[PDB]
C-alpha cells in the first residue's frame, strides 16, 4: 500500500458500475500492447489537423481511448468527431424505447439509433467562443466553456445540452471533469475555480486565491487536489475537502497556458508563455527541473501511460519529446535544490507541424502520441 | 433602518398581479436591491450637489442622475 | 381526536407530495385542487366534522401483536386501528379481544 | 419620455399585455437614510420634496424589476401540451424513466449476481463451514417472497371488504432579469445571487 | 479579493455529500436541466 | 452607433464598420446589389497525418521541408 | 482569403439586404458610412434575437426555441409583433440569393496508396497507412 | 402497510385521484407515487399520535388467516370504552403484521 | 393566433435575408435552425427594424429624396433613443 495514497473515502468519489468495470476489461487489452517508449523507442505521432476551420479553433478534447475527438470553435458551437471507423449515433427516442424491452443482453446496441449516424456531430447552445472541452471517462457528458460565462454539459448518447453551468459572468477559460467522472472544475476571468459535481446547481469548493485569470484547471490522479495555473505567473494546488491551497508554485515569466500531472501523481508539468515547461515535486512542493527549448507559449503538454516521455506542443509548431525519467532521478529546508540546466541531455526529439500550433496533446493507451490543431496558413 | 417594510412590496407584485407569491430570498434580494439603488442614487445627486456648489441636495440633483444614467424620467 | 389526525396527516402529505409533484412537473395549482378536491370528499362523506364542511358495513383496520386460541376462546391483541361503527369512526392503538367462538 | 418613439416605451407596454394575456419608502428612516450618506460629501441638509422623490424613484425602479420578473415567471407556466397545434420534438426526460427502469433492473441483476456468488463460495452436497450462506441466506429469501405476497393480499383483503394558475417566482426569475439589464450585469450583486 | 475569499471559505466549509449508488445520470433537479418535452408547431 | 436605453441590442457585437481611409465616402445603391457575392468556405474537417515514424519525420506535404 | 470570405460572405448578404431595404424606401445612392452602419445594426440585431430568445427558452428548461420564446423576445425589444404580417405581405420586396458555397465543391479528388509498410502492433487499422 | 387504503380517508384520496386524473392534470405512474407517499405518511402518523386504546368481549362467528392477514367476523359484540359503551351487530376485523 | 397563423403561412414565403445568412448569425448565439419558419419570422424582425429606420430617415431627407447621409440617419434614430457616430477619424 502506498503511505501517500489518500483513503477511498476521504473524496465521496462514485461507484465502479459494471459498465465501466467493463471498460477498464478491455482497456488492458490495450495495456499489453503497450510499448515502452523510453529514449531509445521514440512514439509515433499522428497530427489529427482541423484543415479548414475558418472558425477559429479554441478547444480539443481526445476521450482516454482514442475513440472521439471535440472542437471547441469561435463560432460558438462544439464538434465531436468519431476517429474510429464507427459513427456516432443518438440512442432512438422516448416512443421506441418503451416498445423494446430491457434486461436484454444487446441493451445498449437495441438503444441506438440508426437514423442518426454520422462521423460528425455539431452541439449549438453557447453565446460565445468555447474556451474548454473535457470528455467524461465514461465517454458521455462532454464539457464545454465560453466566453459567455456558463459551463455547459452535453450528452454524448442524445447529443443534446443537459445543464447549464453559470457561476461566473466571466469567460470560463477552462473545464475539466474529474478522472473518475462526477466532479469537474472550472476557471475563469473572475479569478476563481469552482467545484462542480453534476448534480447541483451551485458549485461544492470555490477556489479563491489566484490574483489575475485561472486559465488552467487540471484535477489530481486521485482527483483529491486540484491544480489551477493563472495569469498572475503562480501554480496553485487546491484540496478538494476544506478548498485550501496546499501548493503554491511560482517561476513561470508569463501566464500558464498548460499543466499535466504525472501518472504517478508525484510530479507536475506546467507550461506557459515564456516557452519553459518547469517540472515540479508535488510532496515536497520544489520545482524539479526546466525544460527550456520552446520559443512561444507552451500550449499543451502530456506524459505519457507509462510516465517515460513528457510531449509538449506549442506555438511555435514544434512538438518536442522530453525524457520524463532522466528529468525524475533524484528524489530540504533550503525550500529550493539546485536545478541542472539539463534540457539539451532531456530533448528526445523536436518534430516542427505545417504552419499548424499544436493545440492538444494525447498519449494513446497503446503510447501513440495523437495531436490535434487547426492548419493556420498565416 | 430598513426602509422597504416588505408589506408594501407585496403590493407591488399584487397591483401587477393579483395572483402570485414571491419568494423569501427573492423578496430579500429585491430588498437588498432598493437598498443599493437608494444608495448610488444618493452618492451621486450629492456628487452633483458638490458640483453646484451646494450643501441642499435638491431634486434637480436626483432628477439629473437617472435621466443620465438610470433613464427613469420620473415627473417631478 | 380524529380531525386533528386527519389535518395533520394531510398537511404532512401535502408538505411532502409538494417536491414529489414539482420534480414530476406540474403547476402548484394542481396540487391545490388535490387538497382541495380532497377536503370536498371529506365534506361528501358526511361522517366527521371538521373545516372544510364550515367553509358499507361495520369494519375494524388495525395490526395485530398476537392471536392466541384456546380450546373455545380467542385473545386478539390488536393495535393501531381505525374503526368505523355505527356510522362514525374512532381511532384507538390498544385493544385486548377476547372472543368466545 | 425624451424620444417620442423611444425603445423602451414600446417594452413595457407590450409587456403589460403579455402579463394579462398570461413601493412608497416610509419617510421617517429615508430621511435619515439620506443624510448620513450626505456627510460623506457635505450635503449637511436636504429639500423636503427629495425624500419623496426617491421613494417615487425607488418604486419605478422596483416595479420595471417586478413587471419584468413577471413575464419570466409566466414563461414557464405555459403548457404545450394542452394546446394541440404544438407537436412534441424531443423529449430527454421520457429517456429518463425508462434509464429509472433500467437501472431498477439492473440492481435485481446485481441482487441476483451477489446470490450466485454466496451460493459457490460453498457448494458441496452438504452446507460447508462458514461460507454456507445458501443455507441460510436463500431461506430467507424465500421469507422475503413469502413479505411480498404480503404486498398482494393487503391489496386484496381492502378490496373484499370494499365490495387559477398561482404563478411562484424563483431566484432564477430574479437572475435571469439581472443579467440582461446593463446595470446589474457585471454586479457583486447578481455574482453573489449565484450561490444564494 | 477580499470578496472573493468571504465567499470561499463560506462555500468550501461545507462537506462534500455522499453519492448514490445507483441514481442513474447524475444531474441536476429538472428545474434547472435543459431537459424538457421542447416542442414544435405542426406544419399545416 | 450607442442605445442610451440599450434594449434593442443589448451587449451585441455587429461586427464594427467596414471604412476605410482611402474610401470613397458615397457610392451607389444599385452597385453593392449588382456585385456578386463571395464564396462560403468549406467547413471544418478532421484530416489525420504522421508527423514522426519511430522518431523520422516524414516527406510527405502535410510535413515542412 | 477564404477566413476574410468566412465573414465577408454573411456580411456583404446583411449589406446587400440594406441596399435593397433603402431602395424599397426611396433612396438610390446612399453614403457609404450610413450603409455599413445599418448592417451593422442588423447584424447586432440578429445576434440579439439569437442570444435572447435562447435565453427565453433556456429559463424554461427547453433547448430549441418555439413561437412563444420569441414573440417574448421581441416584445422585450419592443417590436410590436402585430405590425409583422402586414410587413411580409409587401408588393415591393426583393429577395436576395444567399452567398454562394465551395462547399458543393467539397472534394475534388480521393485515392488510395500501397507498398505502405506494416502497421506495428501499438498502431491500429484505423489510424492512416505509413507511406512510401 | 398497503392496508389503510380501504378508509375514508383513502376513499377520499382515491376519488380524488380519479377526480383529478379525469380532468388530465395529473398522470398515471405518479399516483402510484401519491399513494405511496401517503401511505408511508400514515405509517409514520398512526403510531405516534394517538395514544388511546379500546377493548371489546366477542363472540365470533368465521375467521381466516392467509398470507400474515387475518380476517375475522364477529356478531353482536359491544365495545368498551371509559364511559363509552358501543353495540353493533356485525363487525369485520382486517389486521396484518 | 394571429402570429401561430403567420408563423404556419411562413413555410413557402421567401424572405429578403437567406436562411442560410440569418441563420448563420442564430447558430453564432447559441439559436440552432430547428424549424426554418422561426428563422424566417426573425429574419423578417430584423428587416422590419432596418425599414422602419430607413423610411424615417426619408422623411427627414424629403424635408430637408435620393441620398441617405449619416445627418439624415442622425435625427432618424435620435428618436429611437440611439445616438449614431460620425466616423471623424478616417
Amino acid at each position: 500500500q502506498d503511505p501517500n495514497a489518500p483513503p477511498q473515502n476521504r473524496i465521496p468519489l462514485p461507484e465502479l458500475k459494471d459498465s465501466d468495470k467493463l471498460d477498464k476489461i478491455m482497456n488492458m487489452k490495450e495495456t499489453t500492447k503497450r510499448v515502452r517508449l523510453g529514449p531509445d523507442c521514440l512514439p509515433s505521432i499522428c497530427f489529427y489537423t482541423f484543415l479548414n476551420a475558418y472558425q477559429g479553433l479554441t478547444a480539443v478534447d481526445v476521450t482516454d481511448d482514442s475513440s472521439l475527438i471535440a472542437g471547441g470553435f469561435a463560432d460558438s458551437t462544439v464538434r465531436v468527431w468519431s476517429v474510429t471507423p464507427k459513427k456516432l449515433r443518438s440512442v432512438k427516442q422516448a416512443s421506441d424505447l418503451s416498445l423494446i424491452d430491457k434486461e436484454s443482453d444487446d441493451v445498449l446496441e437495441r438503444i441506438m439509433d440508426e437514423k442518426t449516424a454520422s462521423e460528425l456531430k455539431i452541439l449549438y447552445g453557447h453565446s460565445g467562443p468555447v474556451y474548454g472541452a473535457s470528455f467524461s471517462p465514461d465517454r458521455n457528458y462532454l464539457l464545454s466553456s465560453s466566453e459567455d460565462g456558463t459551463v455547459r454539459l452535453w450528452s454524448l448518447q442524445t447529443f443534446t445540452c443537459l445543464v447549464g453551468y453559470k457561476g461566473h459572468n466571466y469567460p470560463v477559460w477552462d473545464t475539466q471533469f474529474s478522472p473518475y467522472g462526477y466532479y469537474f472544475v472550472s476557471g475563469g476571468h473572475d479569478r476563481v475555480a469552482r467545484l462542480w459535481a453534476t448534480d447541483h446547481y451551485q458549485p461544492l469548493r470555490i477556489f479563491a486565491g489566484h490574483l489575475a485569470d485561472v486559465n488552467c484547471t487540471r484535477f489530481h490522479p486521485n482527483s483529491n487536489y486540484v491544480a489551477t495555473g493563472s495569469a498572475d505567473r503562480t501554480v496553485r494546488l487546491w484540496d478538494v475537502l476544506n478548498g485550501n491551497c496546499v501548493r503554491i508554485f511560482t517561476g513561470h515569466k508569463g501566464p500558464i497556458h498548460s499543466l499535466t500531472f504525472s501518472p504517478n501523481g508525484r510530479f507536475l508539468a506546467t507550461g506557459a508563455t515564456d516557452g519553459r515547461v518547469l517540472l515540479w515535486d508535488i510532496g515536497h512542493g520544489l520545482m524539479v527541473g526546466e525544460l527550456k527549448g520552446h520559443t512561444d507559449t507552451v500550449c499543451s503538454l502530456r506524459f505519457s501511460r507509462d510516465g517515460e516521455i513528457l510531449a509538449s506542443g506549442s506555438m511555435d509548431n514544434t512538438v518536442r519529446l522530453w525524457d520524463a525519467i532522466k528529468a525524475f532521478e533524484d528524489l530540504t529546508a533550503t525550500g529550493h535544490i539546485n536545478l541542472p540546466e539539463n534540457s539539451q541531455e532531456l530533448l528526445l526529439g523536436t518534430y516542427m507541424t505545417k504552419s499548424t500550433p499544436v493545440v492538444h496533446l494525447h498519449f494513446t493507451r497503446r503510447n501513440l502520441v495523437l495531436a490535434a490543431g487547426a492548419y493556420s496558413p498565416q | 433602518n430598513q426602509v422597504l417594510t416588505k408589506k408594501k412590496l407585496q403590493d407591488l407584485v399584487r397591483e401587477v398581479d393579483p395572483n402570485e407569491q414571491l419568494d423569501e430570498d427573492v423578496e430579500e434580494m429585491l430588498l437588498q436591491i432598493a437598498d443599493d439603488f437608494i444608495e448610488s442614487v444618493v452618492t451621486a445627486a450629492c456628487q452633483l450637489a458638490r458640483h453646484r456648489k451646494s450643501s441642499t441636495l435638491e431634486v434637480k440633483d436626483v432628477q439629473l442622475h437617472l435621466e443620465r444614467q438610470w433613464n427613469m424620467w420620473i415627473p417631478g | 381526536t380524529v380531525p386533528k389526525l386527519y389535518r395533520s396527516v394531510i398537511e404532512d402529505v401535502i408538505n411532502d407530495v409538494r417536491d414529489i409533484f414539482l420534480d414530476d412537473g406540474v403547476d402548484e395549482q394542481v396540487l391545490m385542487e388535490l387538497k382541495t378536491l380532497w377536503e370536498n370528499k371529506l365534506m361528501q362523506s358526511r361522517a366527521v366534522d371538521g373545516f372544510h364542511s364550515e367553509e358499507t358495513e361495520n369494519v375494524v383496520v388495525c395490526q395485530y401483536d398476537k392471536i392466541h386460541r384456546s380450546k373455545n376462546k380467542w385473545k386478539f391483541h390488536l393495535k393501531d386501528g381505525i374503526m368505523n361503527l355505527n356510522g362514525r369512526d374512532y381511532i384507538f392503538s390498544k385493544a385486548i379481544g377476547d372472543a368466545e367462538w | 419620455v425624451a424620444s417620442m418613439a423611444g425603445v423602451n416605451l414600446s417594452e413595457e407596454s407590450a409587456r403589460i399585455l403579455a402579463t394579462n394575456s398570461e413601493t412608497f419608502l416610509l419617510q421617517a428612516p429615508l430621511q435619515r437614510r439620506i443624510l448620513e450618506i450626505g456627510k460623506k460629501h457635505g450635503i449637511t441638509e436636504l429639500h423636503p420634496d427629495v425624500v419623496s422623490y426617491v421613494s417615487h424613484a425607488t418604486q419605478q425602479r422596483l416595479q420595471n424589476l417586478v413587471e419584468k420578473i413577471s413575464e419570466t415567471a409566466q414563461q414557464k407556466n405555459f403548457s404545450y401540451k394542452d394546446d394541440d397545434r404544438y407537436e412534441q420534438a424531443s423529449d430527454v426526460r421520457a429517456q429518463l424513466k425508462f434509464f429509472e427502469q433500467l437501472d431498477q433492473i439492473e440492481k435485481q441483476r446485481k441482487d441476483e449476481q451477489e446470490r450466485e456468488i454466496l451460493m459457490r463460495a460453498a457448494k458441496s452436497r452438504s452446507r460447508q463451514e462458514d461460507p454456507e450462506q445458501l443455507r441460510l441466506k436463500q431461506k430467507a429469501k424465500e421469507m422475503q417472497q413469502q413479505e411480498l405476497a404480503q404486498m398482494r393480499q393487503r391489496d386484496a383483503n381492502l378490496t373484499a371488504l370494499a365490495a387559477q394558475r398561482i404563478t411562484r417566482v424563483n431566484l432564477r426569475d430574479l437572475i435571469f432579469c439581472l443579467e440582461n439589464e446593463r446595470e446589474t450585469s457585471h454586479s457583486l450583486l447578481l455574482y453573489k445571487a449565484f450561490l444564494k | 479579493r477580499d470578496f472573493l475569499l468571504d465567499i470561499a471559505r463560506q462555500r468550501n466549509q461545507t462537506p462534500l455529500p455522499l453519492i448514490k449508488p445507483y441514481s442513474g445520470p447524475r444531474l441536476p433537479p429538472d428545474r434547472y436541466c435543459l431537459t424538457a418535452p421542447n416542442y414544435r408547431l405542426k406544419s399545416l | 452607433f450607442h442605445a442610451q436605453e440599450f434594449i434593442p441590442f443589448r451587449f451585441a457585437s455587429g461586427g464594427g464598420r467596414e471604412l476605410y481611409f482611402y474610401e470613397e465616402k458615397e457610392v451607389d445603391l444599385s452597385d453593392i446589389i449588382n456585385t456578386p457575392l463571395p464564396r462560403v468556405p468549406l467547413d471544418v474537417c478532421l484530416k489525420a497525418h504522421w508527423l514522426s515514424i519511430e522518431g523520422c519525420q516524414p516527406a510527405i506535404p502535410e510535413n515542412p521541408p | 482569403n477564404p477566413a476574410d470570405n468566412y465573414h465577408l460572405a454573411r456580411r456583404r448578404t446583411l449589406q446587400v439586404v440594406v441596399s435593397s431595404l433603402l431602395t424599397e424606401a426611396g433612396f438610390e445612392s446612399a453614403e457609404k458610412a450610413s450603409v455599413e452602419t445599418l448592417t451593422e445594426m442588423l447584424q447586432s440585431y440578429i445576434s440579439e434575437i439569437g442570444r435572447s430568445a435562447k435565453s427565453y427558452c433556456e429559463h424554461t428548461a427547453r433547448t430549441q426555441p418555439t413561437l412563444s420564446d420569441i414573440v417574448v423576445t421581441l416584445v422585450e425589444m419592443g417590436f410590436n409583433v402585430d405590425t409583422l404580417p402586414a410587413y411580409a405581405k409587401r408588393s415591393q420586396r426583393m429577395v436576395i440569393t444567399a452567398p454562394p458555397v465551395t462547399n458543393q465543391p467539397v472534394t475534388p479528388k480521393a485515392l488510395t496508396a500501397g507498398q505502405n509498410r506494416p502497421h506495428p502492433p501499438h498502431i491500429p487499422s484505423h489510424f492512416p497507412e505509413f507511406p512510401d | 402497510y398497503q392496508l389503510y387504503r380501504n378508509t375514508t380517508l383513502g376513499n377520499s384520496l382515491q376519488e380524488s385521484l380519479d377526480e383529478l386524473i379525469q380532468s388530465q392534470q395529473i398522470t398515471p405512474q405518479l399516483a402510484l407515487q401519491v399513494l405511496l407517499q401517503f401511505d408511508k405518511a400514515i405509517n409514520a402518523a398512526l403510531a405516534q399520535r394517538v395514544r388511546n386504546r379500546v377493548n371489546f368481549r366477542g363472540s365470533l362467528n368465521t375467521y381466516r388467516f392467509c398470507d400474515n392477514v387475518w380476517t375475522f367476523v364477529l356478531n353482536d359484540v359491544e365495545f368498551r370504552e371509559v364511559t363509552e359503551l358501543i353495540k353493533v351487530d356485525k363487525v369485520k376485523i382486517v389486521a396484518c403484521d | 393566433t394571429p402570429l401561430v397563423d403567420f408563423l404556419m403561412q411562413l413555410e413557402d414565403y421567401t424572405p429578403t435575408i437567406p436562411d442560410a445568412v440569418t441563420g448563420y448569425y442564430l447558430n453564432r448565439a447559441g439559436f440552432e435552425a430547428s424549424d426554418p419558419r422561426i428563422i424566417r419570422l426573425i429574419s423578417l424582425a430584423a428587416q422590419k427594424f432596418i425599414s422602419d429606420i430607413a423610411n424615417d430617415a426619408l422623411q427627414h431627407c424629403k424635408m430637408k429624396k435620393y441620398t441617405l447621409t449619416m445627418e439624415d440617419l442622425t435625427p432618424a434614430l435620435s428618436e429611437y433613443g440611439i445616438n449614431v457616430k460620425k466616423p471623424h477619424y478616417f
